[PDB]
RNA sequence: AUGCGA
């Protein structure tokens, strides 16, 4: 997807078909086009809860 | 009629509890009433600090802080103010209506 | 604008009370910034300053045609020797007294008389605001145009400045 | 206050006509150096014609500059911006870009 | 009356949805709409 | 437009000394200058107003619609 | 020799004071807001019917001026006023690009200017000869809100001199 | 110490001249903070009477209905603005104006021909009838109680000879003006005055003396009378200091600039206060100096909230 | 080269507050 | 993927953008009707809320510190150096 | 005091996540926007 | 668009009151709010609801569960921006992450125009010229703490390419540091007092001490004088925690010290322990970005205090400003 | 798309 939204888009996309590619939507501008939260920054980790269990 | 709760206002946030610093704010004034205010006040032997400053033109307000020692409060230092300022306008008036007259 | 291309939007309506007043007992029209001067060297504006004063003052135009004048005479000394005739400081100054508290200025201000002109482009009134309005088919995504309410572009380098900052929640 | 001094166009002095005269006024070849463009008079004395026409050729010149610089920075901010935007500080403080492949062990060396 | 001023012969008239939208006067076909008497308030600044 | 009702700087009402300023530079043969000073504009805020003047108006009224011509 | 060495200037170029005094590129962008400035346009303009115009209603001539102001007759156009201005830095909002208005003195109508904007309401833009016709310009089902003769008289147009703000009808 | 009183004793006013339009007036041995409370009040506070609502029934000249709104709200008019209170606006146009609190002026002025003047242009007083709309055709317009009350006061423009518009034949103007009481702070059309500034008296300070041919040369360097010289063999004085303009040519010159010192007196205030006519000068000052006492008044009746 | 002329009504325009042509 | 207790080997201080991420997170929690563990103290923004929370350590929240491994470290507030 | 510019420079470091690539083209590009062999933009 | 911009805020038991009042403010006020949407997910617009309406809203803001498929939700008020929101402003040029930063809310009243303060003009390289910004309102707890806490001014009060700070007062402010600083400029108890409370408001939690404090005058004898670098030494024992020395650095400045006498020495910018001791102030001090005085605070006592001293500087310049005010002149 | 504001 960086390679497809920078340029030669259609050329990019054609090499991605042929490859039979797999994105692994890290690239940021990538994750963007999926509309998934940037992996840099406060992105770059994940947030849990400590519940009480009783 | 009603004692205005809005004119002035004091600003707990500004205010000793001892007694003898605070920071007034009131409405729609300026500089008009301010400078002249801040002036009697430091007559006040017993003021060690006051001054008047606005947060913002537009927003047509007035703060004047006075900060004294134990031998007054800011409220009673204020009413010192306000006593002289009437009392000294009313010396302009006088002197001025008599040389009106005097010509 | 002045005629010297000097443009600045008007940053407040100052009241007349708060402007400074002149000892001849005016506040002016306009302040411009005398910081603004030293970079552009808009030297004819402060000619035609002292120019349009004396000409005030003795009630005349002022001819300004590039090069009527010389270094051998210069508009300082045409215009200083005229307005110091009529009254006013050579220089072109004026006793100012502050608005706000009534001292007089340190300095005699430089006050004058000049050409000013109101530019058409008065963008304060192209503001635009939109938290909601219609969206294109194809996309919806808010429509284009301050008139079609339409919503200001988050652009290719806002979403890099995003990613610089860490806000990846912003940017999301 | 003192003197506007030398104009210049593109790192030079005054462009000059075939004829071998900087303006109509200059005779051809004129060895003078206000016919070169040396501007001697002052902005609180004004500038001669001949003086205002240099001074106008390099504040246009410099008005072209100024608005042809732009372009050439867009390209070298996108054009790298792409590449570079991946690129992060891992939690180990090594530098790997959002692919993970491993960029820089620490940031300058230092972190 | 409604009115309506001949953009070319200055006359007055007083056109219906039955006439020919020209100036009767002279033959005109543009006709300013005449200002009449209708409150308007101003806040005189 | 038309010579406007006071003084921008100052606050002088002026409108009314427009006509008998033209009168005074026409009739009376005087000069701007000493004609402003008999007008009572002895500040330059009041001078510049009447005489920077440019009554456009009389341009303007040339095209009146409302008669015929 | 030159006639005179205005002779190599433009027009608006003789028209700026002591242009000679400006740094140049100050001079350009004095052309170009002299140029974009809000003036008279006309005076026909009760005959215009532009999409646009401004028109500056105080306007005045210069007390500083080139021979060619008049020469031109620019004076029948006035495209500016005469503002007392102090050159000061003094309120704290004349800063870089940033100038002060006296109140006062824009209360009495400084620079006071009008926009106007034409509309051609036409029924026919895209009609279709004599069958399409059938919209004329009035009421007929009786139903409609009476307080729309608020603001369009009784023959469908708007009278001449009305307030209308957004939502308004402009013709029925 | 300080005290009231030795104010009174120092406060001292001198008044140089009082027109019934300008008066010019000195405040010696005060505050710059009070001179310019009064200045300040003079202008913005001081509350008069002026034209705030206009109604047009018909407006076909070539001058906006706007403009000509903002015109005659300009016109200052010879009120007395104690013939009428404030109104409040907390409530519904019908209690809103009252002939307790508007004045009412119509105007309706119909431009004609006139039957054939000499030439032409004849200027356009005798080509046309009333092309010259004036704020004297502003007719007043009582209501019961102020009809009675302004008997021997009547509303008139104060200055009537005011241009307001310029018509041509069949160009007609119909609007009915409400005036109001109101505060030049809140438009610049309610303040009463034209001007009203201070100047501090300027200071002569001759630190040598001059003399003979030098000193009549300084002498002409100030406003005429300012420098006066009696003899010049042993002084060059100074006439009155207060003719001064403050222009500092003087410095110009080496022959003064190192004898001479050019200050001012911060106690002494020279007041020049002029009227648009709606009140004598000194009743204004009168009236913001009322003012200042009345707000400090309204402070110490005021409960100081919390 | 002449140079500008200066102007034969070169005379006094402004006074202070108070004053006139009365005392000139 | 789970890095032992015994052996986390990150930053012992929290991030600023950490600190940024806990505090928006369990603010907006807050302003969802999460259980306050402080007093209110007369606050009504949220935001301000989940300040005190954090100058508390009541913050029943953690941080997974994610390596590009995929391997990751679970980090409570009551630990990370918070400032 | 050495312990305490040790401590400085352990609390002057980088943090985990920092978009140090957006950061290091901002700073290259920005600036070259004010801008015998190839000098500048060109370069 | 403090009537056209709204959160989305859901209402607790801590929040009820001032959604309430919001609420029945209308759309049309100030802190009010346009519209309701309920837990059930239906929208309710106040665009055109009457006092009345919006009033019986405002008693049901907080009514009980009524669907299992909606207990666990709470209503949300679209309120109006107010003075707690932080806003995200850009210009354009964006050239750099510093040129787009998180500002916190203060409606203006009478205003039209998006006000700014000058400090960070040279961040933006912007210029009232007619310069456009935009102003962008998140709407999420994580996108305000984000705007308020990394994105947000005093994050940024240095650029990452050099590290000198791009954040500093401008013109005037200078001009007027240098006026002030002058050893020439002194003034009396009530000038200073008065220069004081113009810049520092207790009230507005401009300080760390809840009261004022003063130092003594520069001049016993005939009359209490007080210097201009007194007034510097005032506001900075006044702007730093009382539990804290004062700052100790030796700078320099832009004018060199012949220009201030034969022997006069004014170039040696010298702090000791909170106290302006020597020397002016001008742009290579707080507005250089290079450890002047500003750089110092910000490395000193971190950047909240050094934009504490940024305001407090803004403000008392341009009020000394307006006592004396600053001229050019042909004579200059 | 053309001109243009920053
Ligand atoms: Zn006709
Ligand atoms: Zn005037």
């Amino acid at each position: 997807f960086m390679k497809m939204s920078y340029e030669t888009t259609c050329q990019f996309l054609t090499k991605a078909v042929l490859d039979n590619e797999r994105e692994q939507l890290d690239s940021p501008s990538a994750r963007i086009v999926v509309g998934k939260l940037n992996n840099v920054g406060t992105g770059s980790f994940d947030v849990l809860a400590k519940v009480p269990n009783a | 009629e009603e004692p205005d709760r809005e004119k002035i206002k004091l600003l707990t946030q500004a205010t000793s509890e001892d007694g003898t610093s605070a920071s007034f704010q009131i409405v729609e004034e300026d500089h008009t009433l301010g400078n002249a205010l801040r002036y009697v006040i430091m007559k006040n032997p017993d003021v060690e600090f006051c001054g008047y400053s606005i947060p913002h033109p537009s927003e047509n307000l007035l703060n004047i802080r006075i900060q004294t020692y134990g031998e007054t409060t800011a409220v009673d230092a204020l009413q010192k103010g306000l006593k002289d300022l009437m009392d000294l306008c009313d010396v302009v008036e006088s002197k001025f209506t008599e040389k009106i007259k005097s010509m | 604008s002045s005629r010297h291309g000097q443009k600045g939007v008007c940053s407040r309506k100052w009241p007349t009370i708060d402007m400074p007043f002149s000892e001849t007992g005016i506040q002016p029209d306009i302040i411009i910034n005398p910081h603004a001067f030293p970079s552009r060297m808009t030297i004819g504006m402060f000619v035609e300053s002292l120019a349009g004063k004396a000409g005030a003052l003795h009630g005349i135009a002022q001819d300004s045609t590039p090069w009527i004048f010389n270094e051998d005479d210069t508009p300082a000394d045409y215009f200083g020797e005229q307005l110091a005739k009529a009254g006013y400081n050579y220089h072109g100054n004026e006793p100012m007294y502050s608005g706000a508290t009534g001292e007089e200025l340190r300095a005699d201000i430089y006050v004058g008389v000049v050409y000013y002109q109101r530019l058409r482009h008065m963008v304060n009134d192209k503001f635009q605001v939109r938290s909601t309005g219609p969206v294109n088919s194809l996309t919806m995504q808010p429509v284009k145009g301050r008139k079609r309410h339409g919503g200001i572009r988050v652009g290719e380098m806002e979403r890099d400045a995003l990613i610089g900052h860490g806000t990846s929640f912003l940017l999301q | 206050m003192c003197l506007l001094g030398q104009q210049a166009l593109e790192g030079r002095r005054v462009p000059v006509m075939v004829s071998g005269k900087t303006l109509p006024s200059f005779k051809p070849y004129e060895t003078d150096a206000m016919a070169g463009g040396y501007v001697k008079g002052r902005f609180y004395s004004g500038i001669k014609p001949q003086e205002y026409y240099f001074h106008c050729m390099a504040g246009r010149e410099g008005l072209i500059d100024t608005a042809v610089k732009t372009s050439r920075s867009g390209y070298l901010q996108r054009c790298l911006t792409k590449q570079l935007e991946g690129v992060h500080v891992s939690y180990d403080n090594s530098i790997r870009d959002a692919d993970g492949t491993l960029v820089q062990f620490m940031y300058g060396g230092d972190a | 009356t409604l009115k309506y001023i001949c953009a070319e012969c200055s006359s007055k008239l007083s056109l219906s949805r039955t006439d020919a939208v020209r100036c009767k006067d002279c033959g005109h076909r543009i006709l300013l709409k005449a200002r009449t008497k209708r409150l308007v308030q101003f806040e005189a600044r | 437009m038309i010579v406007p009702v006071r003084c921008f700087s100052c606050g002088k009402v002026v409108g009314d000394k427009w006509e008998s300023y033209l009168n005074l530079l026409q009739e009376d043969e005087l000069d701007e200058g000493t004609a402003l000073s008999r007008l009572g504009l002895k500040r330059y805020c009041c001078r510049r107003m009447i005489l920077t003047h440019v009554d456009l108006i009389e341009k303007f009224l040339r095209y009146n619609p409302l008669e015929k011509r | 020799v030159e006639f005179t060495p205005t002779n190599i200037l433009s027009i608006l170029a003789n028209l700026t004071p002591f242009s000679d005094f400006n740094q140049s590129p100050r001079n350009m962008y004095q052309c170009q807001m002299g140029k974009q400035t809000m003036g008279t346009p006309g005076v026909a303009l009760c005959h215009r019917s532009d999409n646009k115009l401004y028109r500056l209603q105080t306007g005045q001539t210069p007390i500083v001026k080139a021979n060619l102001y008049d020469d031109y007759g620019m004076d029948n156009f006035p495209n500016g006023f005469n503002a007392v201005v102090a050159v000061i830095s003094y309120t704290g909002y004349d800063m870089d690009d940033a100038m002060i208005i006296n109140k006062s003195a824009d209360e009495r109508g400084f620079g006071y200017g009008t926009m106007y904007k034409t509309e051609k309401v036409d029924l026919a833009l895209n009609r279709n000869r004599g069958d399409p016709i059938t919209q004329h310009f009035g009421f007929g089902n009786d139903e409609w809100p009476k307080e729309w003769l608020e603001k369009l008289d009784e023959d469908g147009l708007p009278y001449i001199g009305t307030y209308v703000e957004e939502g308004d009808p402009i013709c029925a | 110490e300080w005290n009231v009183e030795k104010f009174k004793k120092d406060f001292e006013v001198n008044i140089s001249s009082l027109d019934a339009r300008e008066a010019n007036f000195d405040l010696i041995n005060i505050d710059t903070s009070i001179a310019n409370a009064f200045r300040r009040i003079m202008i913005s506070e001081v509350p008069s009477v002026a034209a705030e609502y206009v109604y047009f029934f018909n407006n076909t000249s070539v001058i906006q209905d706007e403009v000509l709104a903002h015109r005659i709200g300009l016109v200052p008019l010879k009120v007395d603005p104690d013939m009428l209170t404030w109104v409040d606006s907390n409530l519904p146009d019908d209690e809103k104006f009252t002939d307790e609190n508007t004045i009412v002026l119509s105007l309706n002025v119909k431009c004609t021909r006139n039957p054939d003047a000499p030439k032409g242009s004849t200027d356009p007083k005798e080509l046309y009838n009333n092309a010259h709309v004036y704020a004297r055709d502003l007719k007043f317009e009582p209501q019961g109680r102020q009809s009675t009350t302004f008997a021997d006061c009547p509303v008139v423009p104060a200055d009537p000879d005011i241009l307001l518009a310029k018509l041509r034949p069949g160009q007609e103007i119909s609007l009915k003006a409400h005036c109001i009481l109101g505060i030049g702070g809140d438009h610049a059309k309610f303040s009463p005055v034209s001007t009203a500034s201070y100047r501090l008296l300027p200071q002569i300070n001759i630190l040598q003396p001059i003399k003979g041919e030098s000193a009549r040369r300084f002498q002409k360097c100030f406003p005429p009378g300012v420098i006066g010289i009696d003899e010049g063999s042993d002084e060059a004085y100074v006439k009155d200091a207060r003719k001064d303009t403050v222009s500092r040519e003087v410095l110009r010159y080496e022959e003064f600039a190192d004898k001479v010192k050019l200050g001012r007196v911060r106690n002494h205030f020279i007041f020049n206060v002029e009227s648009a006519g709606a009140m004598t000068p000194e009743e204004i000052f009168f009236k913001s100096v009322r003012i200042l006492k009345n707000k400090a008044e309204y402070l110490k009746n005021c409960p100081i909230t919390q | 080269r002449k140079d500008v002329p200066k102007v034969e009504g070169l005379k006094l325009e402004h006074f202070a507050t108070g004053y006139d042509a009365e005392d000139f | 993927k789970a890095i032992p207790k015994d052996q986390r080997a990150t930053t012992p201080y929290m991030t600023k953008y950490e600190r940024a991420r806990i505090l928006g997170t369990r603010a907006l929690q807050i302003s969802m009707n999460a259980p306050v563990f402080v007093d209110l103290e007369g606050e009504t923004d949220p935001l301000r809320i989940a300040m005190k929370e954090l100058a508390e350590k009541k913050i029943p929240l953690v941080i997974r510190r994610y390596l590009p491994d995929g391997s990751f470290e679970d980090w409570s507030v009551e630990e990370l150096i918070v400032d | 005091f050495r312990a305490l510019m040790q401590l400085k420079y352990m609390r002057s470091l980088i943090n985990p996540g920092e978009a140090v690539g957006i950061i290091a083209s901002q700073s290259v590009g920005e600036p070259s926007t004010q801008m015998n062999v190839t000098l500048g933009i060109p370069r | 668009f403090a009537v056209k911009l709204t959160y989305p805020e859901p209402v607790t038991a801590y929040n009820i009151a001032e959604l309430r009042q919001a609420v029945i403010n209308g759309p049309d006020k100030w802190p009010g709010a346009t519209q309701i949407q309920n837990e059930d997910g239906s929208l309710v617009s106040l665009i055109g609801m009457s006092v009345e309406q919006r009033k019986a809203l405002a008693n049901q803001l907080l009514t009980p569960s009524s669907n299992v498929s909606t207990h666990t939700l709470n209503k949300k008020v679209y309120r109006h921006i107010k003075n707690r929101d932080v806003v995200l402003m850009n210009r354009q040029p964006t050239l750099h992450k510093a040129s787009m930063m998180g500002h916190k809310v203060r409606v203006l009243p009478n205003e039209k125009t998006l006000r700014l303060h000058y400090a960070n003009t040279g961040a933006y390289n912007a210029d009232f010229d007619g310069d456009e910004m935009n102003m962008h309102f998140p709407q999420n707890e994580n996108a305000r703490a984000e705007a308020l806490n990394l994105a947000n001014t005093d994050s940024q009060y240095l650029t990452p390419t050099s590290g000198s700070p791009v954040r500093g007062l401008i013109q005037d402010h200078i001009s007027a540091g240098v006026w002030l600083t002058s050893k020439d400029s002194f003034f009396t108890r009530e000038q200073y007092q008065q220069y004081i409370y113009g810049c520092i408001r207790p009230e507005d939690g401009h300080t760390t001490r809840s009261k004022i404090v003063t130092l003594p005058p520069t001049i016993f004898k005939p009359y209490p004088l007080w210097t201009g670098k007194q007034i510097i030494t005032t506001v900075l024992l006044n702007v730093t925690p009382p539990d804290m020395p004062g700052i100790n650095l030796i700078s320099k400045n832009k004018i060199k010290n012949e220009y201030w006498g034969k022997g006069s020495l004014e170039n040696e910018v010298l702090f000791k322990d909170g106290a302006l001791l020597c020397g002016i102030l001008d742009k290579s001090q707080y507005g250089a970005s290079k450890y002047g005085i500003v750089h110092s605070l910000h490395e000193v006592y971190g950047p909240e205090v050094a934009a504490k001293v940024l305001s407090v500087l803004g403000r008392l310049f341009t009020n000394y400003i307006t006592a004396t005010a600053f001229t050019c002149g042909m004579d200059d």
